[PDB]
């Protein structure tokens, strides 16, 4: 059972892709993908089909957030690309930079930059990832969320992992700066909230003691003490 | 305008190849199918390869045993008729499992020899095994190891990697702790000590780290 | 000198435990290596009536390695040197409470690293394997040497092998930085910190360790620690070794710039680092356009060094400097959030609006660079009227 | 070939180590705003209506 022919493994991968499209069963998809790449690795198969399998599993593991599985897939894809395989080098280099942003690995980002070519950096996905990394490191939440709004490919799926913490940092910066009140419409615009309901759902657990009975705006002077809690 | 007034998978991109392990060890790692190291592996392998003491508390199934298996296989200088790695655990099942892990991670290093001893079997057989082909790794229960060290059938003067599996279970008891203390006393003072267990209570942590010289402690 | 005389000298050195003499008779930085008679193909028959094991095998491998280095072909020279390290470690571990083979270990490890580099060059030329493959094996051998040295703790201070620990740590650091596996330096840093001799090692080894650890700390965004370690390393360097001082400065300049200290043009010319002149001038003047042009011009050099990310936070400092320039030019405390927009547009920053100006100023105030707040109702930023831009050193 | 090279001597005790006399500048941050870049910025602000 450990030795599985490549043709049967291709058929299984196609069936799992179709099943994920039809039903989106994440536990079944992850179990199937893990078995597939286990059978690939026990046989030491490093080829275009291997890079395709790892790409498919990494893309599946972003619709349902699984940082561990995505990290496994991407750290295998790095070596698969280094072995002169076609894959999607620009796309998954963008995803690698984005995951390093998520885990806050400045050294890994520097290492990735040290091996970027002109034709790679010309890719739109990696260009968006580099712009997002610059906005995040520079603390530019406006550019960060402007790029997060229209994120090419599945970049937004990665950004969603640290979108909430970036929003919290941006809100701390805004409360420390916007006085005597901060309109919630400004939060809606800056933090890239697709709905007043979603914006208020994000705002509610913090408990920032909004001004006015209707809670039209955040009272930042009163909420300054609340900043340290979150 | 008023004026302003004053887990199971590591999250690091570092595979087993990034641990600078032996090629014969990396081949076995790939063969067994370990794609990406666990968090405890990523935290303990670099420290354990350098021959330094380790204290680890991690849940079962997180690749805890493979950590010290790779650690002891990396720094193994195998010479005939000499034991340099000793593994002690309170259960025969764990000893058999760790012996199987050692066998699995050494299919590309024919020099390394591993032997297993436990209760329920005649000590004469263990003495015959030690004399006929003295291994470089010995895995066993504290009682059998203590008996073999007492009856002068096993040479403990060459131990350089003395490690415990489920250190909590052994160090909670009294007879087991006495046997462990005696065996550690017989071993040389220049060696590496590592202790792995599932649940390390704060009462056993001092008596657990009493056997190590500035160990790296990690608890999950 | 004849081979018999050389081996008799080696035997006398080993018998008298002359560490310096034995190191000179095994290192490749000695004129005896150039002696054609000493270089032999199969000294296996010899050295056995002279040297007790494993010294016989070690020095026979050294003779073979000298013959190799004479006849190029560094791959099997490195193989012979690996044999030398493996044979010497077994003898070094036998020395109980006597660190007389430390110079021998130093020379052997240095030659092992050099031959690993040369064999990697030859292997790259052959095309069989990628660059840095022999660095991993050299790192494994140096790890074995390090653990052999470190396991000796019960010996006295005057006879402890722990004195030979920082050298091996530095060699491992060099290998790791060559192969970019900087995550492997944490156990070595912890071991050196826990050691009681970290302030008593040789000055060269201490300086190299401080430089590498500060570089790693900068690589991990620990700027205060990196500044301290790299400042120590820069302060303590030999006058003759100017290349080492230049390498110190390469990674010390970004951290000192981030902390608020600017390198001088005199220093840059003295240590031949003129890639930082335009960057320093732009950061000092608050010139975003000049900073972008300089970072684009020296992009290859900065990427190769590994300081591009650390130098792009000089953009954060440049933002503060440019806004301070705007505030000083306007001489008003209730500044308009459109003057900063005009300045940013003049700095040729693509797609800049009042929203991005507000975001930049909010981040600056959050980081403490600016003491003020944003009204957002009258579209104006108010400053503190006293210390609106605190010194970068305090922040 | 850009790598930290070995020192010639194992110790120097600081007698022959190089000491750099104030190679760091910390007084560059000042209220003085007069250079060419400052003049360019002032001209741009004046063009856009800010004095």
């Amino acid at each position: 059972s450990t030795v599985r022919p490549v043709a049967v493994l291709k058929k299984s991968l196609c069936m799992v892709k179709c099943h994920w499209k039809e039903k989106q069963d994440y536990a079944f998809a992850c179990e199937q993908m893990k078995s597939i790449r286990q059978d690939l690795t026990v046989q030491g198969i490093r080829t275009e089909f291997t890079v395709e399998v790892y790409e498919t599993h990494a893309r599946i593991a972003l619709e349902k957030g699984d940082h561990e599985e995505f990290n496994q897939c991407q750290t295998q894809l790095k070596s698969l690309y280094a072995e002169n395989l076609p894959g999607n080098v620009g796309e998954f280099t963008a995803y690698r930079i984005l995951y390093y942003i998520f885990t806050k690995n400045s050294g890994d980002i520097t290492t990735e930059l040290a091996y970027l070519t002109r034709e790679l950096k010309a890719d739109p996905c990696v260009a968006h990832a580099l712009a997002l990394r610059t906005a995040w490191a520079l603390g530019n939440y406006h550019r960060f969320f402007r790029l997060y709004c229209h994120a090419p490919c599945m970049s937004g799926y990665l950004v969603d992992k640290f979108a909430d913490r970036e929003r919290k940092v941006a809100l701390k910066a805004m409360i420390k700066t916007f006085r005597p009140a901060l309109p919630v419409s400004y939060l809606q615009a800056e933090l890239a909230f697709e709905g007043e309901a979603a914006c208020r759902a994000f705002l509610e657990p913090l408990g920032l003691a909004y001004t006015g009975p209707d809670n039209s705006s955040i009272d930042c002077r009163l909420s300054l003490a609340q900043l340290s809690a979150f | 305008l008023l004026d302003y007034e004053d887990s199971y998978v590591s999250i690091h991109s570092s595979g087993f190849r990034d641990f600078l392990l032996k090629p014969e060890l990396l081949r076995a790692i790939v063969d067994c199918g370990f794609e990406h190291p666990s968090e405890v592996q990523h935290e303990c392998i670099p420290q354990a390869i350098l021959g330094m003491d380790v204290l680890c508390q991690a849940k079962s199934g997180m690749g805890k045993t493979a950590v010290f298996v790779l650690a002891t296989l990396q720094q193994l200088x195998p010479v005939t008729g000499q034991v340099s790695v000793l593994v002690m655990c309170h259960t025969r099942e764990l000893a058999f499992q760790i012996s199987k892990e050692y066998e699995r991670f050494s299919k590309y290093m024919p020099n390394v020899k591993v032997a297993v001893f436990f209760g329920g079997l005649s000590i004469k057989k263990d003495e015959e095994v030690l004399k006929k082909n003295c291994p470089h790794i010995v895995v066993g229960t504290p009682g059998r190891i203590l008996a073999l060290a007492r009856n002068k059938s096993l040479n403990l003067k060459h131990i350089k990697h003395f490690i415990l599996d489920e250190c909590d279970k052994m160090l909670e008891q009294l007879d087991m702790r006495r046997d462990v203390q005696e065996i550690f006393r017989m071993t040389p003072h220049e060696k590496q000590v590592m202790m792995f267990s599932a649940t390390l209570s704060k009462e056993i942590r001092p008596v657990c780290r009493k056997f190590m010289q500035d160990p790296m402690e990690i608890f999950v | 000198i004849t081979i018999n005389q050389y081996l008799q000298q080696v035997y006398e050195a080993i018998d008298s435990r002359d560490g310096a003499s034995c190191a000179e008779l095994v290192s490749f930085k000695h004129p005896h290596v150039a002696n054609p008679r000493l270089q032999m193909a199969s000294p296996e028959e010899k050295c056995q009536q002279v040297l007790e094991p494993p010294y016989d095998e070690m020095f026979a491998a050294h003779l073979r390695c000298t013959y190799a280095v004479g006849n190029h072909d560094f791959i099997e020279a490195y193989k012979c040197q690996t044999v030398i390290v493996q044979s010497f470690l077994r003898a070094f571990q036998a020395h109980k409470e006597e660190n007389w083979a430390l110079p021998v270990m130093y020379a052997v490890a240095l030659d092992l690293r050099v031959f690993a580099n040369n064999a990697d060059q030859q292997l790259v030329k052959k095309g069989k394997s990628k660059v840095g493959d022999m660095l991993e094996k050299a790192a494994e051998l140096l790890m074995s040497c390090f653990r052999v040295c470190a396991s000796d703790t019960r010996a006295g201070i005057e006879d402890s092998k722990k004195w030979g620990m920082l050298f091996l740590v530095n060699q491992l650091f060099k290998i790791y930085f060559k192969i970019n596996k900087l995550h492997l330096c944490k156990p070595l840093i912890r071991a050196i910190d826990s050691s009681n001799l970290k302030d008593d090692y040789s000055t060269a080894q201490r300086v190299t360790y401080k430089y590498y650890v500060g570089r790693k700390a900068m690589f991990d965004s620990d700027f205060k620690q990196a500044e301290e370690y790299l400042s120590f390393a820069f302060e303590h360097c030999h006058r003759s070794s100017q290349k080492n001082k230049r390498m110190i400065l390469i990674y010390l300049l970004p951290v000192k710039m981030l902390l608020g200290h600017m390198p001088t043009v005199e220093l840059l010319k003295k240590y031949h680092l003129m890639q930082f002149a335009e960057v320093t001038r732009a950061v000092s003047e608050g010139n975003l356009l000049l900073l972008h042009e300089a970072l684009a011009k020296h992009e290859a050099f900065f990427i190769r060094c590994g300081i591009f990310l650390i130098l792009e936070k000089l953009k954060i400092i440049t933002y503060r400097n440019l806004f301070k320039k705007v505030y000083l030019l306007l001489k008003t405390h209730q500044l308009s959030l459109d003057a900063f927009l005009v300045a940013l547009k003049f700095m040729q920053v693509e797609d800049v609006d009042i929203d991005e100006v507000q975001c930049i100023l909010a981040n600056l105030i959050y980081m403490g660079h600016v003491k003020g707040y944003i009204s957002h109702q009258h579209q104006k930023l108010v400053v503190s009227k006293q210390n609106p831009f605190p010194p970068l050193s305090t922040v | 070939d850009d790598e930290f090279e070995e020192f010639p001597a194992e110790d120097w005790a600081g007698l022959d180590e190089d000491e750099d006399a104030h190679v760091w500048e910390d007084n560059w941050d000042d209220d003085n705003v007069e250079d060419d870049f400052s003049n360019q910025l002032r001209a741009e602000l004046e063009k856009h209506g800010y004095k």
